[PDB]
């Protein structure tokens, strides 16, 4: 009923897991019934009475809709706030958190559409999670890299390259100034290139580029696989090769597998780059699904050192979950999609990874928008350079460092960006060539 | 409120929660097999239920197999012939359970089993 | 149109085919939208290979009748793009990127043609419909299950107490709720112990093989396998996994363990409606169902509009399924002898729905009665007996040639005359 | 006063709080002594971090009424100082250094506020009170145990012989003395074998589940786990550890093993009085008791002044314990559903103490009768029967509404009329 | 001595059809064969693990048939459970489960499996008390023609 599950005078406990749903009720369903239904069908709802309820105190196990209000978003949409008791969730299990909250309610007939927008993860629950294998600061210390965004490149063509030609592209990108190169999310082990061959040639490229430049280099070696045994086998060989970073598609691989890999990476000193493949199946539409900030919080709990975070070329929403991924304490700010004040009680942060159509002219905006604690990934922005991968990497490293220098001097990146880039073009023929084509 | 019995109502899977089948109701079940182009076969045992004597690993049970009465009645079109064999088995083994099973050559499995006689 | 719209391309027998429901942005022609779906879900370094060998290509586009600005785009992916035996990589390759493309206002993957060449690299179900029936010695009717309620709040012992009464009344299975993994006040090993005692007490009492879906869903693969290992030691017949929230990499690992150790694997589809509910965006459940059959499971929850359900039920159970747009089957699907998965019906059903469920699903199904068993006024054993009686009364009537669609209520009322358990059930729940 | 005396600091819900009984040296003001307790138990390189984030701070000081130069100093430790799931590190951080500070003449840690955020990183008891009762099918009375005497000197067989007679007379448990590990003339595996035979012979004879606290305390963790492994193979329900002399690192390892393998863990507090006896210096037992509940155990010896015992009994058993200085509870303790530990009463008790023990401790307790069983003139089985009869006579009378505090002796005398075993017990031991 | 059988040839029967039966119907045939007086039933040399009858399912039902027929007749029964596999790991995995089931005999196609695998399996059966039934599948490729190949007596000494 309503007053069992719609409890608008409920005061949330500091141990509650809070959820903010964007609910679109069916026509004729009043908001208080939709709100009670979201809480009931995501906890203790039953269509008929059962005698076993007399063996316990169910009110201690129900979810409660303690607030619902219309949103200015589209037809007949509301935000329903739900509180879930701490005892419902298995410790250290993102899998059980998702199952418990989003496992059933999205299919209820009286709800025409439903989207989970945010979760308040209390310290009593988040402390049962390891979190990132290392996190932002440990990664900077391990790589000896400070004071600028990190730089990466996605190797293309995505599929069709031999393992050796893959590693050849990686070496040329790394030697030009990029910190990382990247296995495509689709690149696991395939007839055109088997994973162990790729790991071998990519390791040779990492170490050749590192010896030539004197800076620590990496390549996200994708350990995503069809079974947890294959996944760990690929991480084990990366450990043997002694490389700094591996990679996992956490949504398609799954949280149970991802949490196991994060535990391995912590146990063996490997950084974990996380790709969000298939996220748009879930997080694209405003009316139904789960916003990416929910999937971003879940990755930080399950474990990852990087996570892909999209582009800026909507910005304030992106800045919202960047803060949720990086910071220790994030104040409530619904204008940026932050529906709950989030305290991570010293769980390490995740480096967001910007990627999508980014080239050299975007470097001022990216450095200003994300700050130093990010990775800027280039696709054709490096490989499409007319002089090749190493000059393309040099153009991106030069463009970035000219932005960092100007920002450090107190200059305004959002307004002086084009002139900062043009000025750097004067002493970098590599950067000039990139700016002539883009 | 009535209490479900704890003894005297041990079961034999499909149709064993129905009242004891009459001869006409038994014929209708046999005809269902013949209409469906399935092969009826009789099975008998002095032990009615499953046990775990030789192993307890997942999916292992003893007492699932009973003993075949003669052979599957391939090409049977007369349901009363199945009854005649049922009565023969009751005469030879009056203290044995007898169930009627069915085989399908198409999906290549046994797909029917229901109790026909209890001693 | 581009190098990705190839409207006369002849699909290869090794191609993975996809049917997308595409809603282009204003001013994006369907030909352009279809080429983008093929490109954004596939493809100087390009001179070091042949891109046309690795591109997805949209070989056909058609409108959705009755919906404006909706089209079905058919895309062919070469076999070489996919890692053998990895549903994780198949999903990554096909749905990993294209749903975020700005030129597509909405996108829903409706179907997937899994070629026999690819499906033969997957173990598939640990056992499947026919093996499961032989292992459990159960033939000629739907199986019966019951999720223990309340979900959480019961002690492990009181939980197993409910299981015993349910099973002894005629149910084949009881069930851990998808949320029930290991929690404060009911840790998993304690639940496994008491549920094991309930399984074997009810089996010894009735003479029929009993089981309980012991949920092995966990936060890590190590914990997941640890829970399946103890179920193996206890000798029980079936365990359970939430394959979408656990994930495909973990589910395939658990499916391999169950094959190696003789365990049936009950699969719950928790969180599916996050993905498959809206007609305009996501992935239809039939895609998630084919993925589960490939990744591995012996049961899968299938819900309780009816033509779409019958469509993916056939895709889950049958060996060869011919194309049928009326039932949402966009592709002819040949499973080349990969076993089928038993669909599990659930959702507020009770004794009066037994004729409809028996006729709609047939024998090769599990009918789950949570509140329909625990809500019986006389308790779990009479509630199970009511459900078992109603089912066998329906099976008997169907086998006799009767029409469960028009005689179902009469068949249930007739069984009320001799089963006081069913009569009491039929009094609280109405036709 | 210093940067460590912050008398208006508001404790955080994640802080670990400590209540120290501080006795400053002559000429040390309590404000200065309290700041020293916070500093000495916490904090150019200082410019590379923020020390105020990692300092303990004394946020409150009060005098001890009735004792001169005694004060209670309350200190708050940030959550980040402690390793998750490690009682070893919690003790190291809080009591590792400050008790040796020269400005403090004496120091006693009285209590610890374990915040739910920290306690949720601990497995806690392998099972706890409610799981244990369900596993053993025992309800509605205190459990009964008996330590085998003599400690050492019996053969392994004669040792188990004593166990069988004790258990068959009505006791739930027999017990390895805390000193009994493995020794010349009774090696541990021989004892485990004969005690196992005694467990199952007495269980088959009486029909009630029996156990023996098989002591796994060892010189190394390898030996300790080896002994728990054989108990697991024998299928027995309970093992035992001396958690203070074995140590917390070993106890937490054994607690994890018992959770993974379904073993109850009986915890003996040997050497506690080295630490907790003197009012002016050491650590109160309630601190050692909270530590055991976090590290892991299903029973813990609690002794047999009564208000202080009731205080930490509640801290061991209950979910939420409100502050109560009258009973030594300095902090409100919220265990957020961590299971409780059964307190074990011991110390020269016999049949005449059954009314007092039943009323004081309640059902959720183990009453240990060593000499109270082995000292019966008719042997162990009549001595066990005398104890079991006296207990159930008390339970029956309490359930009937009678006042065990004023009718206890009458209740025991009344049971003497029909139980010759109890009458003989009551003749040698007096009221 | 292990089987307590003396003074006559032993009797076996290969289950037919080779392939096409369910694992349960396969074991059903085994039980009826063994209860009538045969000492052994037999996996065909082709029967390893295949679609519609996976090996572990066959091992389970054949084990039930072995022990039901043995309890009924009083004589020790067995079934040549074929452990022939594509890899030595799979081969040993199948012998291991037969060991767990406690059955007396397994089977190998020594020429198509190969001598390196056969010697490995023979060592496992010695270590674990299993009888090893050997089928000579593909021998006629080698030993049929009088002018070329290797006579079967050479392949027999090798086995």
């Amino acid at each position: 009923y309503k007053l069992t599950y719609y409890t608008p005078e409920y005061e949330t406990k500091d141990t509650d897991i809070l959820a903010a749903f964007r609910v679109t009720p069916q026509p004729g369903v009043p908001p208080e019934e939709a709100g009670a239904a979201v809480a009931a069908e995501s906890s203790t709802g039953t269509w008929t009475t059962v005698w076993t309820d007399g063996l316990t105190s169910l009110d201690r196990y129900k979810g409660r809709c303690y607030h619902i209000e219309p949103v200015v978003g589209e037809d007949n949409q509301y935000i329903a706030y739900v509180a879930y008791p701490l005892d419902l969730f298995e410790e250290g299990s993102v899998t059980n958190m998702f199952t418990s909250i989003v496992g059933n309610v999205f299919g209820f007939k009286a709800l025409r559409a439903l989207r989970l927008e945010d979760l308040r993860i209390p310290p009593t629950y988040s402390k049962t999670f390891q979190g990132p294998p290392h996190g932002i600061q440990v990664e900077r210390d391990k790589l000896n890299k400070y004071g600028r965004p990190l730089l990466g490149c996605t190797i293309k063509p995505k599929l069709g390259l031999s393992a050796k030609n893959y590693g050849r592209a990686c070496y040329e990108c790394l030697r030009g100034g990029l910190d990382f190169t990247k296995d495509d999310e689709n690149v696991n082990s395939q007839p055109f290139m088997r994973w162990r061959d790729r790991f071998v040639f990519c390791a040779e490229a990492i170490y050749k580029s590192q010896a030539e430049t004197g800076e620590i280099k990496g390549h996200y070696l994708n350990a995503t696989a069809g079974t947890c045994e294959e996944m760990i086998k690929r991480a084990v060989f990366a450990r043997e090769l002694g490389v700094p970073i591996v990679m996992h598609d956490y949504l398609t691989g799954g949280f149970t597998a991802n949490t196991s890999l994060a535990h391995y990476c912590r146990d063996n000193g490997l950084l974990l780059h996380i790709h969000r493949a298939m996220h748009a199946v879930i997080d694209r539409q405003k009316n139904h699904g789960m916003h990416f900030r929910v999937l971003a919080k879940a990755l930080r709990m399950s474990g990852g050192d990087h996570i892909h975070a999209g582009t800026v070329v909507e910005r304030e929403m992106t800045l919202g979950f960047v803060d949720l991924l990086r910071d220790d304490f994030i104040e409530k700010d619904r204008a940026r999609g932050i529906f709950f004040t989030q305290d991570w009680v010293s769980m390490p942060g995740v480096i967001p990874v910007a990627s999508g159509g980014i080239h050299v002219w975007h470097m001022p905006a990216l450095t200003e928008i994300f700050g130093d604690d990010s990775v800027l990934q280039f696709g054709g922005g490096t490989l499409g350079h007319p002089w090749g991968n190493a000059p393309g990497a040099a153009a991106n490293r030069v463009a970035l460092e000219a932005c960092v220098q100007a920002r450090n001097e107190g200059r305004d990146l959002a307004r002086e960006g084009n002139e900062i880039i043009r000025s750097a073009c004067k002493w970098s023929p590599e950067l000039a060539a990139a700016c002539e084509i883009w | 409120m009535q209490v479900w019995p704890i003894e005297g109502i041990k079961k034999f899977e499909t149709l064993s929660y129905l009242p004891p089948l009459t001869v006409e109701d038994l014929l209708k079940q046999i005809e269902y097999l013949l209409r469906s182009k399935w092969v009826p076969c009789l099975e008998f045992s002095k032990v009615g239920f499953v046990y775990r004597e030789n192993h307890r690993s997942p999916g292992y049970y003893d007492g699932r197999y009973w003993t075949m009465w003669k052979l599957p009645m391939f090409g049977c079109t007369d349901a009363t012939q199945v009854l005649k064999e049922l009565e023969e088995a009751k005469k030879a083994y009056p203290d044995a359970f007898v169930r009627i099973i069915g085989f399908d050559n198409v999906r290549q499995v046994q797909l029917i089993s229901f109790i026909a006689y209890k001693p």
